[PDB]
């Protein structure tokens, strides 16, 4: 139950993190359980959400466990809750602009 | 001579995590870059594989926690690193908020070399055995009803593709919908075929502009086969519609195989587009020289493409989908890219166990 | 490989049968069993020859490490062998007809594996104290 | 670990006694013919371990000379047992016993096998 | 593999023979205990004489072990560590009190003791195992 | 008369042909 605030447009870096340093598979979903952003091996993938063109991630940090989510062009309608599922640690971070 | 015996030769097995060895059928004079690797890293396959069928045995297989998937995935990274040497290899290093991540650029001698995969076996060592689920309806997990023992599995071709599991092996009953847990929207639904939908990929005489022709007849009935046994998982009222990929990296939003050393990128957009109430299509394929490596996190940059025709006929014997959790209609926009799924979908019916042939039991001696 | 690697796998036949049925097969299976290119002719003789001899001597030293362990207990070469250790009745507390008539070795070994280290200590000690006095 | 154990065995009393006494570039020439002399030894180990399981089923494991409780039949080449060790080679046995060695191996199975149940009672 | 255990016997030297035979029971369980690089055609026949030379050792460690337990198996017991047989101890073989042997002597002392008689016992162990059969 | 002479054609260069001595050896176990 983390708290993250933005203004508008800016890049927020939500973060889930494991303890392995070996690029394990994660995902990122929202409150309606639609995929936001996902890892598939060594490639990135999106999901058919309404953040599909705006979401991003930092590719070089996956090899150290850190699996961020970087969102551009913050509207008002993305003020929701987001869920990172590494292997079990379904951490929820909520967002507001 | 009273009450505790020992026997040597009891049929007991406990599951293990050994190191299997390759054992492929290499040719040792070719310079096709698999027969080079399979010469100095494998043994010749045995002519007579002794296969003992087990009777009235119910082993509890698993494929989403299999280990020999990992020993394949390390041998195949070791294959590609000695076969397809890139001219420029841009792998990061990354040695808080932002740790120092320098992106090193190893360059090396990079000729063009022939590259078509051969079937690799995987033979267990002495004192172990490989169990094999001979049931033709296996869900992937759970108690397999019929098991057989075998030194190694069938000749597995280490192809590498996303969105489509080409040249692979094919099911026998109708089409299997193997996954881990279909409520999650985060596990790749593997799908096998019982029919090889052929695909004809060519570069004719732009040198980076190809096309791949797949029949509308064979693809409409094979999408017809899959769509029946999905409403047996999500209810008979869901009007499930296939769809385009959702976005993301270029190697997973497009059918990224390779052929003859050259890394094609097709466009399966007219291939998954059909709603389903309860001739040959063409695919706009490119050839990239700047690919993302699937081995590690990196980027490679290869030589210019070769001159000539590059015809690449292959069997689509598998899909990898991904469901979409709606509010309702379940849309299956495909995916892939984790290369362990091309080897989970061909090492699912296997399990390596450790034979412990010593046993105790009481009687009256 | 082509030696005593088939013997360790041939033990695993008739799993799922009853323990009397495996015992009948014990003594009888160990009675019945135990390119025009000069470059390929080189590797087939030299490095594919070594790598199959590193697996035939692995199956030998896997076998002698088993028949040595039966040598501490006293048997050492008898496939069926019974000792002087008395069966403790707190070892699964099961009926002797319930065990040998309807139970498979896999089902049996899952029952006993709580304490098979404790049985293995007694058979060494009893063969240490039957050669002491 | 013997596959040969020869020592030029000719006379049987000398063959029995000595048996208890005795057995108690240019890199391509030498690597191909070194593996051939390891396939000789490693087979001659696995031929021993296969054989010592066969004597173990008859009860005669490990002992080179062993005596056992199966007498001759009448049709098992009845010659005098004093001249048999005098003037005969060991080679002349397998000529002299032809099809009896398969049923001798069967009778030596049951002689141990009935004995394992006899001492059981 | 086996050549590891051939030297592990020496861990009990310097102790007394009653203690070293007891350590041997623990040592009985303690005696129950890769070139995959890119090889050029110059490295091919050079890393294979490195293969055969190590594999002429692993088979010698097996063939020495079977030449031991062929000699034990003549003297009645094959695979037994502690094995006592049915020959009476002659008095002329360096007569001493049995408490003056297992309590105040190391095993190396017995090399100095009865090596003048060690061949004579070996023929007796053959004959009595031949006279009893 | 169920037999028929199948002609098989191939390339056919000119070769040198003298034989070398060849030693027949036995495998392990013989
Ligand atoms: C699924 O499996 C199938 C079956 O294996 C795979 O399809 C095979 O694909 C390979 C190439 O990817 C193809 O091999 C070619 O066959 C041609 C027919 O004889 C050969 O002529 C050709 O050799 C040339 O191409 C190589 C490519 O670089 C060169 O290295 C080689 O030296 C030859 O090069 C000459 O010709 C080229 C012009 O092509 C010229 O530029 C050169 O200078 C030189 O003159 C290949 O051997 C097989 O024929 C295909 N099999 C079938 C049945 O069609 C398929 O790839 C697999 N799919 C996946 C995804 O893995
Ligand atoms: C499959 O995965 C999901 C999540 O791990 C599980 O299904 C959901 O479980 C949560 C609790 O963890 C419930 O609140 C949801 O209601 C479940 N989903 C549905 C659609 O009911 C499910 O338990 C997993 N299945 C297995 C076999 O592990
Ligand atoms: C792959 O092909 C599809 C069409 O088969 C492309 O998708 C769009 O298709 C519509 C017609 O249905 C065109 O009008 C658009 O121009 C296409 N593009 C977009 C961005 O909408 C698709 O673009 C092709 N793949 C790639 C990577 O370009
Ligand atoms: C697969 O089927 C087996 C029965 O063979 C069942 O036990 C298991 O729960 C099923 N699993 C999934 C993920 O469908
Ligand atoms: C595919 O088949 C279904 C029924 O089998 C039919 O409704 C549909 O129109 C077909 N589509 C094509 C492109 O043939
Ligand atoms: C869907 O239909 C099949 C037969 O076509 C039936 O067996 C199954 O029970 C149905 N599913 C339901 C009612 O949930
Ligand atoms: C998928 O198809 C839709 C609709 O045709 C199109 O707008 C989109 O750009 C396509 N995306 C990809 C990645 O093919
Ligand atoms: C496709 O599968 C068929 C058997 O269904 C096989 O004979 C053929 O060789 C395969 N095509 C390939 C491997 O290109
Ligand atoms: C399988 O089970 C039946 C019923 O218990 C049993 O009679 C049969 O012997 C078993 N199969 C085998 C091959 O033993
Ligand atoms: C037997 O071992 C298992 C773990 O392997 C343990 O959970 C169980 O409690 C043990 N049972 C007894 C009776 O010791
Ligand atoms: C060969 O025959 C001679 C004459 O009988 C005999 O003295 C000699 O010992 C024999 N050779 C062997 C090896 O026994």
């Amino acid at each position: 139950k983390k708290v993250v605030l933005g203004k508008k447009g800016d890049t927020v870096e939500l973060t889930c993190t494991a303890s392995q340093k070996k690029s394990i598979q994660f995902h990122w979903k929202n409150s309606n359980q639609i995929k936001i952003l996902g890892n598939q091996g060594s490639f990135l993938t999106k999901g058919p959400s309404k953040l599909n063109d705006r979401a991003d991630s930092r590719r070089s940090l996956w090899d150290q466990g850190n699996f961020p989510l970087i969102i551009k062009n913050l509207k008002i309608e993305d003020s929701d809750t987001y869920i990172c599922e590494v292997e079990d640690q379904k951490e929820e971070v909520q967002l507001l602009v | 001579n009273l009450w505790v015996t020992v026997y040597y030769g009891v049929p007991v097995w406990k599951d293990a995590e050994t190191t299997l060895f390759c054992a492929s059928d290499a040719k040792a004079y070719e310079t096709e870059k698999h027969n080079v690797w399979a010469t100095h890293a494998c043994v010749p396959t045995d002519p007579n594989p002794q296969e003992i069928h087990l009777e009235n045995v119910t082993e509890e297989f698993n494929m989403w926690k299999n280990n020999m998937v990992e020993q394949m995935h390390t041998d195949i990274i070791s294959l590609w690193d000695q076969s397809l040497k890139p001219c420029v290899k841009l792998t990061p290093l990354c040695v808080y908020r932002l740790i120092n991540c320098n992106t090193s650029a190893i360059t090396q001698a990079c000729p063009k070399v022939s590259f078509e995969p051969i079937p690799i076996h995987y033979c267990a060592p002495a004192g172990f055995a490989i169990l094999k689920c001979k049931d033709k309806k296996f869900n992937g997990t759970g108690p397999c009803p019929s098991v057989s023992t075998v030194q190694c599995t069938h000749g597995i071709k280490p192809v590498v593709s996303t969105q489509l599991l080409l040249n692979g092996s094919l099911a026998e009953e109708e089409v299997m919908i193997r996954s881990e847990n279909i409520t999650n929207n985060a596990k790749n639904i593997l799908v096998q075929f019982n029919t090889p939908v052929q695909i004809n990929c060519t570069r004719p005489n732009d040198i980076r502009q190809a096309h791949c022709n797949v029949s509308k007849a064979t693809w409409n009935e094979t999408l017809g086969k899959v769509v029946k046994q999905l409403r047996k998982h999500f209810g008979n009222n869901t009007i499930i519609r296939f769809a385009n990929s959702s976005g993301g990296d270029l190697e997973v939003t497009t059918h990224s195989f390779n052929c003859g050393g050259e890394f094609f990128y097709c466009n399966t957009s007219g291939l998954f587009n059909s709603t389903w109430i309860s001739d040959s299509i063409t695919l706009p394929c490119r050839i990239k020289q700047i690919i993302n490596m699937w081995q590690r996190i990196g980027q490679a940059m290869y030589a210019p493409p070769i001159q000539g025709v590059i015809r690449c006929v292959s069997n689509i014997t598998g899909l990898i989908l991904t469901r979409d959790g709606g509010s309702t209609t379940e849309t299956f926009r495909p995916g892939g890219g984790d290369m362990r799924d091309n080897w989970r979908s061909e090492l699912y019916k296997y399990k390596v166990v450790k034979i412990e042939p010593l046993g105790v039991a009481p009687t009256r001696c | 490989a082509v030696g005593i690697g088939a013997v360790f796998l041939g033990f695993l036949g008739a799993a799922g049968s009853t323990m009397g049925a495996a015992s009948m097969t014990l003594t009888v299976q160990a009675r019945n069993l135990l390119a025009p290119e000069a470059q390929q002719h080189l590797l087939k003789l030299t490095v594919w020859g070594i790598k199959q001899l590193q697996a035939r001597v692995l199956a030998v030293e896997r076998y002698l490490r088993d028949q040595q362990l039966l040598g501490i207990w006293g048997c050492s070469g008898k496939l069926i062998c019974c000792t002087n250790v008395p069966w403790n009745s707190s070892w699964s507390n099961r009926n002797l007809s319930e065990i040998w008539d309807n139970m498979t070795w896999l089902q049996w070994d899952k029952e006993i594996s709580n304490y098979t280290q404790i049985i293995y200590g007694l058979l060494e000690e009893s063969q240490n104290q039957q050669e002491k006095n």
